[PDB]
């Protein structure tokens, strides 16, 4: 199959998470695989991204109270025509 | 942004400049086979008669028919005109000189050819007429007919590059060019050129006013030079006239504009009488023949043309793997 | 013998294209800087086109050849965010 | 900002215009005499449009392929040599059954002169 | 392509470096956001230990 | 891994490396005088190249903060190259990657300017430009005489150089 | 240019409203070609720039030639869209857009619960990071690794597409020959 | 995924409340696969793979083959009745 | 070696005469019983259930999925035989049961994308095996285009069949976006409590099922049915159900599924009742297969249920066949053929078979006695063994429903019989021309194997005991 090749033909972008959890998977007969629930849930949100998502919603919420905003050494957005100017 | 617009409008002026005489150009050598002189009443020596029927034709009544939808009719010149002329881009004249440089080439150049039967059998549903119908089928089943075989060509002559870049594969035939090794494709595109446009070699159906019709005129011609710019690229050599190297080390010393105004000049001379010739062998084989009936064309295609170009399929990756000489990226 | 009047519209044709083409050419060039284009590009060729960009200063393809980099060149350095996705 | 855009969006201008120029500029003046069930067709105008799709899919088939070549290097080449005969096939079903003619229905009629 | 993979442990190098300096920054700026407020901004969400950068910021 | 696409809009970053991390300085070489000199950084720099890639093999999945050490080693020894081949051979390097800007970087196009340059860095620098993975019977592509695939316009500071450097008799 | 795939995605719906409601049937088919373009459209804007021109060379170039053919050379009779037709199914079309709706936006989710998993579909709002790796070295763009994948690892599935394709031969020749 | 949901939820009921002929009934079955296409291959984008990218080269081939089997499966229809009606087969 | 005979059937065929067909036929029959003799040794390969992948964990080849192979050849044999040789010598029926030129094509083709789905191990497999089939399945409703039935019903079957079609690409790709994955080999037992694959397995399961013709949407294949000729019907009743039949079987993804039940619960009431008033032969078959598809909807919510199916397959398999091979035979000797392609319609007109034939009659009552499940018939295990696996694994409304429905479907079962023994007024004494030898002696085959087939009962068992577990 196709399993694990990207769009360049390398290994795809969850490839790393599926492989150790079916290094996981590989050692491991049922009754036993209670133990391999870490590794698929790595997986499940390199796929998804949800526990991510809900990390950043929990900060933005406290971002957007504040009236002090941002102490901190900040992010600059550039425009394309200026990505090495000065 | 100044530049880019610059050099669209220099290619567009060049470009629609070129399908406007090379109507002049059939009428006079279409004469001169025929013993007669050609146009000499509105130049100096007949020029800007294409501007002299433009002029007129802008000039002539529009018939809209008891028959028609109106919005079909007059946009079906439109989706004709701008799709024989959206083609224009990806042709280099030079290496990496084209109006859009991307990756996949041919790829838009195939995808836009197919494009252009919408207009032929789209303007058979306007004036829905018994005869005004399946004439426009005759006519785009020839079309679809050809254009498969059209596309064949291209996907053998790219098993030699394995790249949908265009300027790659001129780059790729300056060791040699693809006819001289595929003389039959030569043959072969040719003749699926000839009946793409449905010119009268190959021509049935033949056998408006205004507007409509200079739109349809200006797509005939300009399908007339994009198709011989797609056998200009892909089967001869795209602007590859010879070394040049020896010649610049006598003349020049460095890199100066016009040192590559003079290489640009030389490279788009050759690109240009690729197609000049191209475009006199469209007229040449125009005079000399009669046509076809639907039968022999479809005869023609399917059952001549077609397991050849099987037999074609076969031999030349297997040729490419006797010797291991496969392309790479 | 050979008919001029019949090959003069076709000495037109092939002379409106030759200039197109050299005018051409002589606009890329000097939107380069004095140098050819790049006719083909790879995603490799785009990436160490974008880091030329950031190490040379503003410039297109001015090309740089230094010893060690600069001061700013630690710093100047891009990511790219991407928007939805919807 | 390229200049592929200026393109795609310039050759409808031409056209708007040209269109413009003439329905501007020219006579319209029309009235009746100046204006102005169904047929049964064969069965080859029908076919030639629809087994055209089939050899169609197979062209763009191939494009993958031709692209792929180096890298499937003497074992691709069989996979498509068999694809490739395996379509070759059913063409040699179709020029076998003389599918795509339109035969003419009048003959000069063969048979003989007999008598009594 | 041997001069590409000549070249590749040279300018992997140096983006892995940007990588680790950006991701702490990041790290670091959204500690200097939710100071005060309890919560965990070190903590990775993903339950192995391994390193990794960022994604799925917020448009400016 | 996959390019960016759908208006992505890129963003920096005004920071610094922590104190835990020593300085490292840069690589300030583009792509023609690193494509020009990339058989040598190859030559000098294998086995501190190839350790830093056995490190990123080895520790898995933590990659980046495991292997800073080695990889501020590779960027270092790269530098002493490129120094190296400045202070030696700043002309016909220059030459050479001057060559390089022109005609795509195809290292195809340059054979005349890269000849001078593997002589100098040869006797001097004492680094060899060579093709691995290449078993005998089997002739290295930069060396041949009459390739199928020569350049549109040799450069003619090259050739100019490459003449010269015949009647001197240095190559 | 940031709400791109918003305006495809909305003139998408507008194409899709005058498919299913057009004078003339070639009307509606036109707007199917523009739905097409629409997608291709969408399909550059993603990223993927080569299924675009894949979808206008067999999409309309094939498919959409074949049904107009189709309606050129057939009669076929057409209603058009009165209200006492329809407006008897209006009820039901409300009920099924908006279930059918949210129960396609339901299946991109993994709660327990129920509007949890609703209105994950529309937690969308974070900007993907895009990150420079320099480990590939060579031009594997998709057509390639299609044609890798497609002749070594799926070469069955491109040998029973041809016999899907053989089939597609031998079939409609099957139909309309009317062998002797 | 929206765009594909919706070109699928829309085409369909177009289909299913398709009274007035029937090549509606035959586009609105492309432009679902359309759909289907359009979640595929941003699924795809999304994780990084090409696999999507094959089931939909090959959902491409097979939706082109049932239109013209379909399509002659309409004409086989048509000639014993030279008339396709309104309200349906 | 189907491969090998399409592709040689094809070249061949193109260059026949039309006057050759029934003669190709009769060598692809003789084929086919060939590659059923001479190769089924591979049995040998799949002891302890031992189970292999091939082509890069593509197809599935394990015991289960052999037999489904061997069933569908000799399934394939008996029709290709009703194919391929003559009933009588008449001018009668040269006009009535003849094969078009393109016919073996394309149920060879059909064979092959109904192999392709059982054999399956990913998705995209099942999508372009689904779609051979159904190509084939619309070409094979098509191709005796000189009907105006045959005509409606293959556009109708292709627009339904469309349907249910992206309504499986649907399903596969949704389940792709939330796994990065193809195979429900993927799912290995812990992913399945910690995963809501619920909504997504069982759309799956229902895109597929809608097409056997589960109860809600049964009416258009019933339809179908009635419509196409009647030695078509005998073909595109089975194999789709058996096919389909057999991938959602040994791919165990509605176990206890709550909708299956539903549905299940609804296709026994619906198919049991529904064919009661009923007086087209045809129509009364086919709601039996609704039932009979009912009994196989039960053992999809099962977990280990390869006897009970494979066992009440070919059950069903031979008395579905031997029927409608009982109602070929009854032609001759009706008082009215209608309707070239479908000559014998009501079931009243079959009447008065006790005085004419009247062995016809016992082969006719031997298998509807086994359609309602009596016990020294083959049918009978086939329902206990259903039973058996039903009431271990705690479907205990669902057994009772099961029962009302085999009592009330027993009723248009024996209506057949209740028609067929019944005094008629003219009957034959003497007829010049005879049967197909050939041909009659499949339907006592088939019989014998129903009568005498639960004989073989304990070593079934057995060889399934070994070759199984
Ligand atoms: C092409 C060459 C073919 C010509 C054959 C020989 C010429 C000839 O006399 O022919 C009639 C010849 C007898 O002629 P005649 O009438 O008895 O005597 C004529 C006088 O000699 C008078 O003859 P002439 O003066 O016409 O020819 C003299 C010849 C020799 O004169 C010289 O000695 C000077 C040569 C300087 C170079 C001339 C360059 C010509 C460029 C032509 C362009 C391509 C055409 O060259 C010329 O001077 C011709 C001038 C052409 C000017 C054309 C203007 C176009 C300008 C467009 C601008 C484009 C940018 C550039 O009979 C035949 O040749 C029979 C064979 C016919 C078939 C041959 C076909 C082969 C070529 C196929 C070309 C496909 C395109
Ligand atoms: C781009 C341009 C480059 C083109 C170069 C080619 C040049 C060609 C030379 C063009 C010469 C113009 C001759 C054109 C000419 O017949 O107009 C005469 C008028 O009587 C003039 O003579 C009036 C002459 C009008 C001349 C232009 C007036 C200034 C421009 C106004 C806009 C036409 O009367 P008309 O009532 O039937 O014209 C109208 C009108 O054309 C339509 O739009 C109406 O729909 C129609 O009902 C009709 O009533
Ligand atoms: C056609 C062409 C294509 C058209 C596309 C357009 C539409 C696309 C959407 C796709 C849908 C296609 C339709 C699918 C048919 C319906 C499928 C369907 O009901 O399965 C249900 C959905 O299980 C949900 O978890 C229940 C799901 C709840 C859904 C909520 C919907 C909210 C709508 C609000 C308005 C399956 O539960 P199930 O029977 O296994 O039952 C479960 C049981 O509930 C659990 O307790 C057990 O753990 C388990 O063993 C089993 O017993
Ligand atoms: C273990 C799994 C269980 C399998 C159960 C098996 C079922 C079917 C097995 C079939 C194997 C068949 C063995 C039977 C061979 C013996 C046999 O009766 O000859 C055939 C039937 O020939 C098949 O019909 C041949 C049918 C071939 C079907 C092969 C299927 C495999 C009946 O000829 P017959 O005498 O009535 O009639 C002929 C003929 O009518 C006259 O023209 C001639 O004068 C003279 O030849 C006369 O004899
Ligand atoms: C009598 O036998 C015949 C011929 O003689 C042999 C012909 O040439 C032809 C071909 C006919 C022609 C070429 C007449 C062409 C008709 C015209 C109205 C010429 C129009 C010119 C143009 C549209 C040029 C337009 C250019 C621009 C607008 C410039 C844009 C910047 C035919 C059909 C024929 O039947
Ligand atoms: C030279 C021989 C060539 C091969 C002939 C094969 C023909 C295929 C025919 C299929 C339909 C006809 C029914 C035949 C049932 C065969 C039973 C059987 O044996 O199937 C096995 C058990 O089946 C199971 O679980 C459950 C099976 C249920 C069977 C219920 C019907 C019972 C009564 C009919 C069968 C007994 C007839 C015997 C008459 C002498 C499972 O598969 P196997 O790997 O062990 O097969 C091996 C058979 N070999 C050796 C002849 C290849
Ligand atoms: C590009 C190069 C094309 C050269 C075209 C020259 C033709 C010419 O110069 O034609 C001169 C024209 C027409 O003159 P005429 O009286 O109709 O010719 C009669 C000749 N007899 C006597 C032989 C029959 O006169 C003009 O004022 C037109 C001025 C506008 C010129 C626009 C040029 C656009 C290009």
């Amino acid at each position: 199959t196709a399993a694990g090749i990207s769009l360049t033909g390398g290994r795809n972008r969850c490839f790393s998470e599926w492989q150790s959890f079916m290094h996981c998977t590989a050692k491991t007969d049922a009754k036993s695989r209670a133990q391999c629930l870490p590794n698929f849930e790595d997986y499940m949100e390199c796929l998804h991204h949800t526990k991510e998502k809900a990390r950043l919603r929990e900060i933005e919420s406290v971002l957007k109270q504040k009236k002090e905003g941002l102490e901190a050494p900040p992010v600059k957005v550039i425009p394309v025509k200026a990505i090495g100017l000065v | 942004m100044i530049i880019n617009i610059v050099e669209i409008l220099i290619f567009l002026v060049c470009v629609l400049f070129s399908v406007a005489y090379l109507t002049v150009a059939e009428r006079k050598t279409l004469a001169y086979m025929q013993r007669r002189l050609g146009p000499n009443f509105v130049g100096y020596y007949g020029l800007l008669q294409a501007f002299a029927d433009a002029v007129k034709l802008l000039l002539k009544e529009i018939v809209l028919p008891k028959e028609s939808n109106y919005i079909i009719l007059v946009i079906s010149p439109l989706i004709t005109l701008i799709t024989a002329l959206i083609g224009w881009v990806v042709i280099p004249l030079g290496p990496g000189i084209t109006l859009g440089e991307l990756n996949l080439g041919i790829l838009f150049s195939l995808a836009i050819g197919s494009l252009g039967v919408f207009g032929s059998l789209l303007s058979g549903w306007s004036s829905n007429s018994k005869y005004s119908l399946l004439g426009s089928i005759r006519s785009t089943a020839q079309l679809i007919s050809y254009e498969l075989i059209l596309t064949s060509i291209f996907i053998i002559i790219i098993m030699f590059v394995s790249s949908l870049n265009i300027t790659t594969i001129i780059e790729t035939q300056r060791v040699v060019w693809y006819c001289i090794p595929l003389l039959p494709l030569l043959l072969i595109f040719f003749i699926a050129s000839v009946a793409e446009t449905a010119r009268p070699p190959f021509d049935l159906t033949e056998s408006y006013s205004g507007s409509p019709f200079v739109f349809f005129f200006l797509a005939e011609y300009s399908n007339i030079i994009l198709i011989s710019a797609f056998n200009g690229y892909l089967l001869l050599g795209g602007y590859l006239s010879f070394n040049y190297s020896y010649l610049f080390n006598i003349l020049f010393n460095d890199y100066s504009y016009v040192s590559f105004l003079f290489e640009g000049l030389i490279n788009s001379s050759a690109y240009a009488i690729k197609l000049v010739f191209l475009m006199f062998s469209f007229i040449w084989v125009r005079a000399a023949f009669p046509r076809f009936t639907y039968d022999n064309l479809i005869n023609f295609c399917w059952i001549i043309l077609l397991p050849l170009l099987f037999g074609i399929f076969l031999i030349i990756p297997s040729t490419l793997y006797i010797f291991d000489s496969f392309p790479t990226l | 013998a050979i008919p001029f009047e019949a090959l003069l519209p076709y000495g037109i044709i092939f002379g409106l294209l030759t200039a197109g083409g050299g005018a051409m050419q002589v606009l890329h060039v000097y939107r380069n800087g004095g140098v050819r284009d790049r006719f083909a590009i790879d995603q490799w060729d785009s990436q160490m086109m974008e880091r030329d960009l950031r190490l040379n200063g503003g410039q297109g393809r001015k090309q740089v050849d230094q010893a060690t980099a600069p001061e700013a060149f630690k710093h100047n350095h891009v990511w790219k965010s991407e928007r939805p996705l919807i | 900002m390229n200049t592929f855009i200026i393109f795609i969006i310039l050759i409808p201008i031409v056209g708007f215009a040209l269109l413009a120029v003439n329905i501007l500029l020219a006579v319209y003046k029309p009235y009746n005499e100046k204006l102005g069930t169904r047929l049964a067709f064969n069965a080859a105008f029908i076919l030639v449009a629809i087994l055209f799709l089939p050899f169609d899919l197979e062209i763009s088939t191939l494009l993958p392929y031709v692209m792929s070549i180096y890298l499937v290097s003497n074992y691709g080449f069989t996979i498509v040599l068999l694809f490739l005969l395996i379509l070759i096939i059913g063409f040699v079903y179709e020029i076998n059954t003389n599918a795509l003619k339109i035969n003419k229905h009048n003959k000069p009629n063969t048979d003989s002169l007999i008598y009594k | 392509l041997w001069a590409r993979i000549y070249l590749m442990p040279l300018l992997q190098a140096e983006e892995d470096r940007q990588t680790v300096r950006r991701s702490i920054a990041q790290l670091e700026r959204e500690k200097e956001i939710m100071k005060g407020t309890g919560f965990d901004v070190d903590k990775s969400v993903y339950n192995d230990g391994k390193f990794h950068a960022p994604a799925l910021m917020i448009p400016p | 891994p996959r390019e960016a696409a759908a208006h992505w809009v890129p963003f920096e970053d005004k920071a610094n490396m922590p104190d835990n991390v020593p300085d490292v300085v840069e690589v300030g070489a583009t792509s023609a005088p690193l494509l020009s000199a990339s058989y040598f950084i190859g030559a000098k720099c294998k086995p501190y190249n190839d350790d830093f890639m056995l490190c990123r093999e080895e520790s898995q999945g933590s990659g980046a903060i495991d292997c800073l050490k080695e990889g501020r080693r590779v960027t270092r020894c790269a530098v002493s190259v490129i120094e190296d081949i400045n202070k030696s051979c700043l002309d016909e390097f220059r030459l050479h990657w001057q060559c390089l800007e022109q005609n795509n970087h195809q290292l195809s196009g340059c054979r005349k300017a890269e000849a001078l340059l593997n002589k100098c860095v040869f006797t001097k620098l004492n680094l060899e430009k060579k093709i691995p993975g290449l078993r005998p019977d089997e002739e290295p592509v930069f060396l041949k005489k009459d390739p199928w695939i020569k350049p549109a316009v040799d450069d003619f500071k090259s050739v100019r150089a490459y003449a010269e450097a015949k009647k001197n008799g240095t190559l | 240019t940031y709400y791109f795939i918003e305006i495809t995605i909305f003139l998408a719906i507008l194409c899709t409203i005058f498919i299913i409601s057009a004078k003339n049937p070639m009307v509606s088919i036109l707007y199917m070609i523009a739905l097409f373009v629409i997608a291709a459209m969408y399909l550059y804007l993603i990223g993927l720039g080569i299924f675009s021109l894949l979808y206008i060379m067999i999409y309309i170039g094939a498919i959409a030639v074949l049904f107009l053919f189709i309606i050129t050379l057939l009669d076929i009779n057409s209603t058009e869209l009165s209200v006492k037709s329809n407006i008897r199914d209006l009820p039901l079309v409300l009920i099924s857009l908006i279930v059918l709706t949210i129960s396609g936006l339901m299946i991109y989710s993994n709660d327990s619960i129920l509007i949890n998993k609703l209105l994950e579909a529309f937690g969308n709002d974070y900007n993907t990071i895009i990150t420079q790796d320099w480990f590939n070295i060579e031009n594997t763009t998709l057509l390639t690794t299609i044609g890798n994948v497609l002749l070594t690892n799926n070469a069955f599935i491109l040998l029973v597409l041809a016999i899907v394709l053989l089939l597609g031969i031998i079939g409609p020749i099957s139909i309309t020959m009317k062998h002797k | 995924m929206f765009i594909g949901t919706i070109i699928l939820v829309l085409s369909f009921l177009g289909f299913v409340f398709n009274r007035r002929n029937i090549i509606l009934a035959f586009i609105c079955l492309e432009t679902m696969l359309l759909g289907i296409n359009l979640i595929l291959l941003r699924n795809s984008v999304l994780f990084d793979d090409i696999s999507g990218s094959l089931f939909a080269i090959v959902i491409i081939i097979l939706a082109g083959v049932e239109s013209a089997i379909g399509l002659s499966l309409l004409v086989s229809y048509y000639r014993l009745r030279g008339v396709i009606n309104s309200y349906g087969i | 070696m189907l491969i090998l005979a399409i592709i040689s059937l094809i070249t061949f065929v193109s260059m026949s005469k039309l006057s050759d067909n029934r003669a190709i036929i009769r060598l692809i029959n003789i084929y086919l019983i060939l590659v059923l003799v001479l190769d089924s040794f591979l049995y040998l390969l799949f002891l302890n259930n031992q189970t292999y992948t091939v082509m890069g964990e593509l197809l599935i080849f394990n015991s289960f999925t052999f037999y489904i192979d061997m069933l569908i050849y000799f399934i394939m044999i008996v029709i290709s035989s009703l194919y391929g040789y003559n009933l009588y010598n008449n001018n009668l029926y040269k006009t009535l049961f003849e094969p078009k030129k393109e016919l073996i094509i394309l149920f060879l083709i059909n064979i092959l994308g109904a192999l392709l789905i059982v054999h399956s191990n990913d998705f995209i497999t099942l999508f372009v095996a689904i779609e051979l089939q159904s190509y084939s399945i619309y070409l094979i409703t098509a191709i005796y285009n000189s009907s105006y039935k045959a005509s409606k019903a293959s556009m109708l079957y292709f627009f339904m069949g469309g349907i249910l079609s992206i309504l499986i690409a649907y399903s596969i790709n949704t389940y792709y976006s939330v796994l990065n994955s193809y195979t429900l080999h993927s799912l290995d037992s812990l992913i399945i409590n910690t995963l809501d694959l619920n909504l997504i397995l069982i759309a799956l399961s229902l895109g597929l099922l809608f097409k056997i013709g589960i109860a809600p949407l049964h009416k258009w294949l019933i339809s179908i049915y009635e419509n196409t000729p009647i030695l078509i019907t005998i073909y595109i009743s089975l194999i789709p159900k058996i096919s389909i039949l057999s991938y959602l079987v040994l791919s165990n993804i509605s176990i206890n599924s709550l909708v299956i039940s539903i549905l299940a619960i609804l296709t026994l009431l619906v198919g049991s009742v529904g064919g009661l008033l009923q007086i087209k032969i045809k129509r009364l078959l086919a709601f039996s297969g609704l039932t009979n598809a009912g009994y196989m909807m039960l053992l999809l919510l099962l977990n280990n249920n390869e006897f009970s199916y494979l066992y009440y397959i070919t059950q069903y398999s031979i008395s579905h066949l031997a029927i409608f091979m009982i109602i070929i035979f009854s032609i001759y000797y009706i008082n009215y053929i209608n309707n070239q392609y479908n000559p014998i319609i009501y079931v009243n007109q079959l009447k008065g078979l006790i005085h004419d034939n009247a062995y016809l009659v016992l082969s006719m009552a031997i298998v509807v006695f086994s359609f309602i499940g009596i016990p020294p018939l083959l049918g009978f295990f086939g329902k206990l063994n259903i039973l058996m696996s039903i009431l271990n694994n705690g479907y205990y409304f669902i057994s009772i429903v099961l029962i009302v429905a085999s009592l009330i479907s027993a009723l248009y079962y024996l209506y057949l019989l209740n028609v067929s023994i019944q005094d008629k007024n003219n009957i034959l004494i003497n007829s010049n021309e005879t049967v197909s030898s050939v041909l009659s002696y499949i339907l006592s085959s088939l019989i014998i194997l129903i009568t005498f087939g639960f004989i073989y009962n304990s070593l079934i068992i057995d060889i399934f005991n070994v070759y199984f577990n």
